[PDB]
């Protein structure tokens, strides 16, 4: 049979059976109970409205992601997320089909465990396995080396392979991500008289910050520019009317990636682990590295970041080194389409983790032999 | 509505022929890049023998 | 619809955009591609300097 | 036929068939297994490249070389190096060719033992011969007399030679070489 290539991801969840080139249902990972009263009677009122239908109805519900940094905090919310996408988005029943999950690097042991879990006791798949979201997007570059920033919506990390070995010794996971961008937004947005609060307009944030922010190539001189003239000036309109005009605040939300001092954080950009990541793997394989640099996860999309990310890496990096970064265009989807290769394989078919084998030897299976 | 339809229809094929346009472009870019990269590459070779 | 009229044509104009860096793409392709041809002419004359 | 001129040495091996002017294929002596996990599945990892095929992939092996000083320590990868040397650098099944090896002067027998055992055992070579470094060094510079200063890689000897009647009491053995001058 087929298998079904899960990709729980945080913000938005991705799946579709293996062997297509996109995934068959995507859709946020919120689910929201309502919080007003209700009047009506029998109006079929629901207790929980989970995917994108609490994007229709978010005017009366309390979105809650179950997801917060890779991590999964809140497990009876996933599990009816992971219900959700088996049952109506999908319409298959997960006793006759394997499943792929994937799974951020370094992230705690006992949020793995529950996961396989669930899913051999609740679900009752056939056989599961788990897969670090960086090989796959290593895969579906169709490469075998080069290292790879897969900068998600819950958490950035950058784990450089050289040749199929992977360097578990360098990888450098940072939790800056998309949801941190969308608060910054939303609190810099306060500057000019909008106050977003609700969980719900968190969401229209969110869509300000998709359809126009952008990565300036020079800082600076965009500060300078957007201070004088009044060509930067776009405006949008809010699900109700009233227009909004986003001034300088539109490459200053995702400049916090290359400065995570903005939002407090300590650690240096997005532009400087990498070169972290590459000055700890050994001194022969750093060219390949330096040249097959690999860009991922929905957050690498912003207009104009793979030049500005080259730039910055062309001035630490050596000035012989040639400096490529790859940026395919289905950059959002490429973890899920590595994973649908990955389930294609003919060698891969005997490394899932089969049920009887969790039988024997219980959830802590996935950290033995069949990672 | 009609009108709407035909509208539609005729983005839809619009926006579909640019996109794979636009990514078989961008494969060709990549295969004409590693050609320069490789010959870079013999070059560097060629001027070490020579030296 | 009219939000779907709006959307068909953003999404007709998009599709023109990427037409746009199609030609740009075009451009480079060809570019490579004159870049191909010298570095096969400029390697065989130096590999001859080399013998 | 034609006989097979080997040459282990000790960090270059050098291998070519008898009456040419250079050996046919040259390339390190080194054996190196992948040191990290390798996550890639399919990409046909083997466990140990050998060669000069390891001084390419060498950012994620361990290179150890098989011969110390003369002497050669790890008998499973020096068989394993002359496998390859045979089988892929020159293409020449070994059954149907003699062979030259060449040995330091002054290395314990058990060693020249063990390396006839395996030609004779293992590669099954019709027959096969065991022949100073040094001597052959005055071959090739036309002389008959002269003594000759060898100094590899592994070990440094030198052999005083007249007349074709070598001085076995003369020869003085030094483990400097080029190893020593690269630590
Ligand atoms: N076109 C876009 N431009 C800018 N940001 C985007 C775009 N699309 C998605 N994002 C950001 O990326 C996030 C989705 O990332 P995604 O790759 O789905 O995360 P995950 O790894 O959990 O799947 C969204 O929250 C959004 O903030
Ligand atoms: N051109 C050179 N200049 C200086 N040292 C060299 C040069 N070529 C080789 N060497 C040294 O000599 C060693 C090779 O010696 P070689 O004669 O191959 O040893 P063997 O007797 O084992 O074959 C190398 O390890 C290197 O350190
Ligand atoms: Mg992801
Ligand atoms: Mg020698």
């Amino acid at each position: 049979t087929t298998a079904l290539v899960c990709d729980n991801g945080s913000g938005l969840v991705k799946a579709g059976f293996a062997g297509d080139d996109a995934p068959r249902a995507v859709f946020p990972s919120i689910v929201g109970r309502p919080r007003h009263q209700g009047v009506m009677v029998g109006m079929g009122q629901k207790d929980s409205y989970v995917g994108d239908e609490a994007q229709s109805k978010r005017g009366i519900l309390t979105l809650k992601y179950p997801i917060e940094h890779g991590i999964i905090t809140n497990w009876d919310d996933m599990e009816k997320i992971w219900h959700h996408t088996f049952y109506n988005e999908l319409r298959v029943a997960p006793e006759e089909h394997p499943t792929l999950l994937t799974e951020a690097p370094l992230n705690p042991k006992a949020n793995r465990e529950k996961m396989t879990q669930i899913m051999f006791e609740t679900f009752n798949v056939p056989a599961m396995y788990v897969a670090i979201q960086a090989v796959l997007s290593l895969y579906a570059s169709g490469r075998t080396t080069g290292i790879v920033l897969d900068s998600g919506d819950g958490v950035t990390h950058n784990v450089p392979i050289y040749e199929g070995y992977a360097l578990p010794h360098a990888i450098m996971r940072l939790d800056l991500a998309g949801r941190d961008l969308t608060d910054y937004l939303m609190k810099i947005l306060t500057e000019r008289g909008y106050s977003f609060v609700t969980t719900a307009e968190r969401e229209i944030v969110r869509d300000i910050k998709e359809k126009l922010c952008y990565v300036a190539l020079d800082f600076e001189n965009e500060m300078a520019t957007a201070a004088s003239s009044s060509s930067l000036e776009k405006s949008y309109e809010l699900p109700d009317g009233q227009v909004i005009t986003i001034g300088n605040e539109r490459f200053r939300c995702p400049e916090t990636l290359f400065q995570p001092s903005f939002i407090g954080m300590e650690s240096a950009g997005i532009h400087e682990t990498t070169y972290n990541s590459i000055m700890k793997c050994d001194i022969d394989i750093r060219k390949d590295l330096y040249a097959n640099n690999v860009l991922s996860g929905g957050t690498t999309m912003y207009p104009g970041i793979a030049d500005r990310m080259q730039k910055e890496i062309t001035a630490l990096a050596p000035s012989t080194m040639k400096i490529k970064i790859i940026a395919p265009p289905e950059r959002k989807y490429s973890v899920w389409i590595g994973g649908s290769i990955l389930a294609s394989l003919s060698t891969f078919q005997q490394m899932w983790i089969s049920k009887q084998e969790y039988d024997e030897a219980g959830p802590s299976i996935v950290h033995r032999k069949c990672f | 509505l009609k009108d709407a339809q035909e509208k539609l229809e005729l983005a839809e094929k619009k926006a579909t022929d640019a996109e794979a346009d636009v990514a078989s472009l961008n494969r060709r870019i990549q295969l004409v890049e590693e050609e320069l990269d490789r010959a870079q590459e013999r070059l560097a070779t060629a001027l070490q023998k020579l030296e």
